[PDB]
């Protein structure tokens, strides 16, 4: 139902938070002038999890497939609705008499 | 007179009212005044000038009536125009076909002008087979077993919007699980007297 929208929103928010955290960590590291290139593992895990969750959630809202067989939706069509022509309607019948003559 | 019963009249009115914009027709059976009818079976609505489905329905209904010791004796039709109440070729052909197996068969035409909500008249024209033609035997007669009860029951059924459950032979052909004997209408007319 509508839970997939919440799931994808949560995933996007988590990805944005991970981005902000990585940027802040890089800005702090450039101050201390340390050439160790220390990337925390928790940030990588968080961003990978958020990306996976977001992709899984967004794959379920793109829509639904439909059969390509042209004779698939006419299995339930009946001749009652096929003989009605809206352009040639005429209002001269007993329906007027029955209801408030 | 033919002295139509109450069930046949009520079912005929309901079938005529279910599809106001179309033309409907059915069958009348009698037990094996003059000839008392028992009930009616609605056959078709829409386009009526086609042979095969009419033949299949006639055969099935004839076999069913033969099983329960009945006989097809009447044919009722209602046109589409509000100012048209005369028989056409299809009705004459079917009535002539029926007449060869049962004498003094009836050709009933529904009159759209008198198709009022509760009742103003029996709104029925009865035609009898004289030589090779049909004549309107209408001496302002009363072609009902008891007019007041019949009109009261028909008015109550029409007011109750009970025509949404009536099923004819066309709906049976669309889906086999439907029933063209209409037990619900029989129960309703038995309870409501």
């Amino acid at each position: 139902p509508s839970l997939w929208k919440g799931l994808v929103g949560i995933g996007l928010f988590a990805l944005a938070h991970a981005a902000f955290s990585a940027a802040q960590h890089r800005s702090y590291m450039r101050l201390t002038e340390k050439e160790d290139e220390s990337l925390p593992i928790d940030i990588v895990l968080q961003t990978l999890l958020a990306f996976a969750v977001t992709c899984y959630g967004i794959v379920h809202i793109a829509g639904e497939f439909k059969d390509m067989d042209a004779t698939s939706e006419l299995k339930n069509k009946t001749f009652d609705t096929l003989r009605n022509h809206p352009s040639f309607y005429v209002f001269n019948h007993r329906g007027r008499v029955l209801f408030r003559p | 007179g033919v002295k139509l019963t109450t069930q046949a009249y009520c079912k005929m009115v309901l079938h005529g009212a279910k599809y106001p914009h179309c033309a409907v027709n059915g069958l009348l059976v009698a037990e094996k005044h003059h000839t008392l009818f028992v009930d009616c079976i609605p056959l078709f609505h829409g386009t009526l000038a086609l042979a095969p489905m009419l033949e299949v329905a006639l055969t099935l209904i004839d076999s069913w009536c033969k099983d329960h010791s009945y006989v097809i004796a009447g044919y009722y039709q209602a046109n589409e125009r509000v100012k048209d109440a005369s028989p056409n070729q299809v009705a004459e052909k079917v009535a002539s076909r029926i007449a060869e197996g049962f004498s003094d068969t009836a050709l009933i035409m529904v009159d759209n002008t008198k198709f009022t909500m509760d009742c103003v008249a029996p709104t029925i024209h009865v035609y009898e087979h004289h030589e090779n033609r049909w004549r309107c035997r209408d001496p302002h007669h009363d072609y009902c077993e008891d007019w007041p009860e019949a009109q009261r029951i028909s008015a109550s059924l029409l007011d109750s919007r009970s025509y949404e459950t009536l099923v004819d032979f066309d709906n049976h052909l669309d889906d086999i699980r439907n029933d063209w004997t209409n037990p619900e209408i029989n129960k309703a007319v038995l309870h409501l007297c």
